[PDB]
C-alpha cells in the first residue's frame, strides 16, 4: 500500500508536517536479540548504572540540565542562514521537484506524498535549528548538509516508499 | 477656602499658560459650540467640556504636580479642573458647566490590567487595558430637581450628589425629594426643567490574549458619566484611565455588620477604544497634511494600481492578480440605496481554491492584519450562531437580548474564512443571505430582528481530492453548490504546477525572505513579539514612504483616505464596456471556473468602481471598466 493509503486521514495533512518518519518492523533475528537485551538491561537496572556512568562521563546530559539549556538557547540564540548557504538549498530543493515532475508525468497519477514550498521552509527551520545548538548566530554550509541528510532520512525515504514518488 | 488648594490651582494656571495647546483646544471647543448655537439661532452637535492632558508634558513642567496627579488624584485633579474652568470662563466671558480633565501618556507602574489591580492602587490614577464584557443600561441620574408651587406660583429646586461624583469624600447629607415647600404648599415636579446626567457602568475584564490560559478571568467595574457614556460596546478592547476608588464602609457599620470588603471601582476619566486583531473595533489613523499630499501625488500616476497591489504581500511570490483583487476589495465599491428601500451590494467577495502550500492562509492572515475591520473565522470551528447571532438573557431585566456573531461584528468590514470547504450546510445557508442581502434575519422564540451584515468575505477552500486536476471538470474539482459560487465576485484557482525556472525563482525569493533582520536588532538576537494595540481615533525590504512600493502603514492610510473621501459615479463610457463584456461572457462558448449570471454584471460594476477608488477619481472611466473586465477574465479562464 501507499503511505497515503496506510494513513486514516487526508494526504494534505502530511504536507503540513516538516519531518515525517515511517517506523518499520524490521523482523530480523539479530535486531530482535539486541532490542530484547536492551529491554532486559532496562528492567534489570544495568541501564540505570550505565546511564549514570555516562552522565558522569558527559556523553549523556541530565534531563533537567537539558531543559534549562533548551530554555537558555531559545531565549538567547536565533541563527541566520549565510548567503553561501542559500544556493545549495535552492539547488537541493529544485532537484527533488525535477525528479517528482518527471515521475508524475510518466505515471500520470499524482503522488500521495507532495513536496512543496512548506518543505523548503521546513529545511530552513532544520538548518537554523542545528545552528541554535552551538549558540551560533550564523548557519553555515555544514548545517545545510546535515539538514539535507535529515530530510533524506525522514521525508524522502517515505516518499520513495510511495511508488509514484520513486521510479 | 483652602490655601494648598489655591496654590495647586495657581500652579495648574502656570502649566496651562506654558503649554498653549490646551489653551487653543479650549478655545476651539468654545468656537464650535458657539457657532452651532448661532446656527441654531439663525437657522447640529455640541462638544463636551473636557480636555486631553498629556502626562509627559506635566512631568516635564512640574514633577511634583505630576506625581500628585498620579499618586493622590483626589487632592490634585479638583484643583486642576478648577484651574481649567477658570481659564475657560475667562475666555468665554465675551461669547456654564465646569470643565473636566482627561489624561494620556505613559503611566509607568500605573499601567495595569484587571488582574494586576490591587489594593495598593486604591485612591490612585490608573490606566487599565482589557476587554469590555458587560455594559449596563444607560440611566439618567437626577442632579437638580425643579418643583412648582401653584399656590405661591414659585419654582423651587434641590441639588443631589453622591459619592461617585466627587473624588474627595464629603459628609453624606441625604436630602429627600421635596413634596412640600417650607410653608406646606403642594409641589409638582417640573420634568424638563430638572437636570439628569447620563450614567453607565461597564465591566472590564483582562484581555483573553493577555490572560493566563487556564485561570478564571478577573474584572473590574468602571463608572462612566455624562460624556463618557456609550463610548463602548461589549467585546471591545479598551483602555480606561480613572481613579481606583473605595466606596462606603466595608461592613464596619452596625447595620451592615459580611466580607464583600470595601466595594472598589474605577471612576473613569478617559475611555480609549483599542484596535486589536480580529475585533469589532475598526482601526483608524490620524492623517496629517503630508500624508494627504503623498496620497494625492501617488494618485496622479499611471502605475498606482500595479504599485499598491505588489506592495500588499511582497513576501509572497506570484499571485499578482489576487493582490489586485484584495486591493479592490479593500476599496470596496459603492453601496446603493434606492428610494423604495431596495439595497444593492457594494463590497467584493473573493474565493480562493487550489493546492496546499500556496499561501492562501498567509494571504488570509495578511488581510487580517492590514484591513481596518477584519475578523478571522475557521470552517468547522465557527457555527451558525457563531457567525450570525445568538440570543441570551441578561440578569437585571430578565428579557432576551442579542449577542452579535462574527458577520454582524464585521459590519462595514472584512470576514476572512479559512477552510471554507469544511463548513456545515446550516451555516452555509446562513451565509447565502449575508453575502447578497447583506443582512441577518433572526426569528427565534419571541425575538424577530434584522441586523446589518455589510461584509467583504475572503474564502480559502481546497478541492475534494486535495489537489486540483486540470483534466477533471472544475465543477467536480471545487464541488461547491451553484448558489455559493454565484455569491463570490471573484473565484481564483491556484494550482501548484511546478516548473524549473519558477521553482528556482520561488526558492530564491523564500530563501532571501528568511534572511531579513529588523532595524536595531543584533545578528544573533531573536526578534521579540509585541502585540499590536492601536488607538482608534474618530522583494525589497527597504520601502520607506513610497520609494517604489508603499509601506503597509502608508497603504492603509491610502485605503482609508480613498474609502472616506471619493465616491465614484458610473458613466456611459464605462457602461458600454461593462455591457459588452457582460454580453460576451454570457454568450461565451468557453468553459469557466465560475458560472455566469446577472451577478457578474454587478461584479463588473463593483470592480470598476473599486478601481476608480484607487485612482481617487469621482468618475468611473473606460480605463476602469476595461481593467475590471480583464481582471474578471483571469478568474474565469
Ligand atoms: N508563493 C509563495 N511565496 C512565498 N511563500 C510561500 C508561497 N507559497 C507558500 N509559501 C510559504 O509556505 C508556507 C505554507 O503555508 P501556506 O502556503 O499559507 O498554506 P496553504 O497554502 O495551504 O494555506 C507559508 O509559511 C508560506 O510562507
Ligand atoms: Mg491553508
Amino acid at each position: 500500500k501507499s503511505p497515503g493509503d496506510n494513513i486514516d486521514f487526508q494526504t494534505t495533512i502530511l504536507s503540513r508536517f516538516d519531518m515525517i518518519f515511517i517506523v518499520k518492523d524490521d523482523h530480523n533475528e539479530e535486531r530482535d536479540i539486541s532490542i530484547a537485551n536492551h529491554v532486559i538491561n532496562i528492567h534489570t537496572g544495568n541501564a540505570n548504572a550505565m546511564q549514570n556512568q555516562q552522565e558522569e562521563n558527559g556523553s549523556e546530559i541530565s534531563i533537567e540540565k537539558m531543559k534549562r539549556y533548551i530554555t537558555y538557547c531559545r531565549l538567547k540564540c536565533a541563527p541566520r542562514l549565510s548567503p553561501q548557504a542559500a544556493e545549495k538549498l535552492s539547488s537541493n530543493f529544485v532537484t527533488i521537484r525535477k525528479q517528482l515532475l518527471i515521475n508524475e508525468l510518466e505515471s500520470t497519477e499524482r503522488s500521495s506524498i507532495p513536496i512543496t514550498i512548506r518543505q523548503l521552509e521546513a529545511i530552513i527551520r532544520i538548518t537554523e535549528s542545528l545552528a541554535k545548538l552551538e549558540l551560533s548566530p550564523i548557519a553555515q554550509e555544514r548545517h545545510v548538509d546535515e539538514a539535507i541528510r535529515l530530510f533524506q532520512a525522514s521525508t524522502m525515504d517515505a516518499a520513495s516508499q510511495d511508488p509514484i514518488g520513486g521510479l | 477656602p483652602d490655601a494648598v488648594f489655591g496654590d495647586r490651582v495657581r500652579r495648574f494656571q502656570e502649566f496651562l499658560d506654558t503649554f498653549t495647546s490646551y489653551r487653543d483646544s479650549v478655545r476651539s471647543i468654545q468656537v464650535y459650540n458657539s457657532n452651532n448655537a448661532a446656527n441654531y439661532n439663525d437657522d447640529l452637535n455640541i462638544l463636551p467640556h473636557r480636555i486631553i492632558i498629556s502626562l509627559d508634558d506635566l512631568r516635564e513642567f512640574d514633577r511634583s504636580f505630576w506625581s500628585g496627579i498620579l499618586v493622590e488624584p483626589a487632592y490634585f485633579i479638583p484643583p486642576a479642573e478648577k484651574a481649567l474652568t477658570d481659564l475657560a470662563d475667562s475666555m468665554d466671558d465675551v461669547p456654564r458647566h465646569p470643565w473636566k480633565l482627561s489624561f494620556k501618556g505613559s503611566f509607568g507602574a500605573h499601567a495595569l490590567s484587571p488582574r494586576t489591580l490591587t489594593a495598593q492602587h486604591l485612591n490612585k490614577l490608573v490606566s487599565v487595558e482589557g476587554i469590555v464584557t458587560k455594559t449596563s443600561l444607560v440611566r439618567p441620574k437626577l442632579i437638580r430637581s425643579v418643583h412648582y408651587a401653584a399656590k405661591t406660583g414659585r419654582f423651587h429646586y434641590r441639588d443631589y450628589t453622591d459619592a461617585t461624583t466627587t473624588l474627595t469624600t464629603r459628609i453624606p447629607t441625604p436630602a429627600i425629594y421635596p413634596t412640600e415647600d417650607t410653608e406646606g404648599n403642594k409641589l409638582t415636579t417640573e420634568y424638563g426643567y430638572s437636570t439628569f446626567i447620563d450614567h453607565q457602568r461597564i465591566t472590564v475584564q483582562e484581555m483573553p490574549e493577555m490572560a493566563p490560559a487556564g485561570q478564571l478571568p478577573r474584572s473590574i467595574d468602571v463608572i462612566l458619566d455624562d460624556d463618557l457614556v456609550d463610548k463602548t460596546k461589549p467585546g471591545d478592547r479598551v483602555n480606561v484611565v480613572g481613579v481606583f476608588k473605595s466606596l462606603g464602609a466595608g461592613g464596619m457599620n452596625q447595620s451592615n455588620s459580611t466580607l464583600i470588603g470595601f466595594k472598589t471601582l474605577i471612576l473613569g476619566n478617559t475611555v480609549y477604544p483599542l484596535h486589536a486583531r480580529s475585533t469589532g473595533v475598526a482601526a483608524r489613523q490620524m492623517l496629517t497634511d503630508f500624508d494627504i499630499r503623498n496620497i494625492n501625488k501617488l494618485s496622479k500616476k499611471k502605475d498606482i494600481f500595479d504599485i499598491l497591489s505588489q506592495s500588499l504581500a511582497p513576501s509572497i511570490y506570484g499571485h499578482d492578480h489576487i493582490k489586485k483583487a484584495i486591493l479592490l476589495m479593500l476599496m470596496g465599491g459603492v453601496e446603493k440605496n434606492l428610494e423604495n428601500g431596495s439595497h444593492l451590494r457594494g463590497d467584493i467577495n473573493i474565493l480562493m481554491v487550489g493546492d496546499p502550500s500556496t499561501a492562501k492562509s498567509q494571504l488570509l492572515r495578511f488581510v487580517l492584519n492590514t484591513a481596518s475591520l477584519a475578523i478571522a473565522t475557521t470552517g468547522r470551528g465557527s457555527s451558525g450562531v457563531g457567525l450570525t447571532a445568538a440570543v441570551t438573557t441578561d440578569r437585571e431585566t430578565g428579557e432576551r437580548r442579542l449577542e452579535a456573531g462574527a458577520m454582524v461584528l464585521a459590519d462595514r468590514g472584512v470576514v476572512c474564512i479559512d477552510e471554507f470547504d469544511k463548513m456545515t450546510d446550516v451555516d452555509r445557508v446562513a451565509i447565502h443571505e449575508v453575502m447578497e442581502q447583506q443582512t441577518v434575519t433572526i426569528a427565534k422564540a419571541g425575538i424577530h430582528t434584522t441586523l446589518n451584515a455589510r461584509c467583504s468575505v475572503i474564502a480559502a477552500a481546497n478541492p475534494v481530492f486535495g489537489q486540483y486536476d486540470v483534466n477533471r471538470d472544475p465543477h467536480q474539482n471545487i464541488a461547491l453548490p451553484d448558489s455559493l459560487l454565484s455569491r463570490f465576485d471573484l473565484l481564483f484557482v491556484v494550482t501548484d504546477d511546478i516548473n524549473e525556472i519558477r521553482d528556482r525563482s520561488i526558492s530564491e525569493h523564500v530563501l532571501r525572505t528568511h534572511r531579513y533582520l529588523p532595524p536595531g536588532y543584533l545578528e544573533g538576537e531573536p526578534v521579540r513579539e509585541r502585540l499590536n494595540l492601536s488607538l482608534a481615533v474618530g522583494g525589497n525590504y527597504n520601502g520607506t514612504e513610497i520609494p517604489k512600493l508603499v509601506t503597509i502603514p502608508f497603504l492603509r492610510k491610502y485605503v482609508q483616505y480613498a474609502k472616506e473621501r471619493v465616491i465614484p459615479q458610473l458613466t456611459q463610457e464605462a457602461i458600454n464596456v461593462i455591457v459588452k463584456n457582460y454580453t460576451d461572457l454570457r454568450n461565451d462558448d468557453n468553459t469557466k471556473k465560475s458560472p455566469i449570471t446577472a451577478r457578474t454584471l454587478e461584479t463588473l460594476i463593483r470592480l470598476a468602481t473599486a478601481h476608480a477608488k484607487v485612482r481617487l477619481s469621482k468618475t468611473v472611466n473606460k480605463v476602469d471598466a476595461k481593467v475590471a473586465a480583464n481582471l474578471l477574465r483571469f478568474a474565469l479562464l
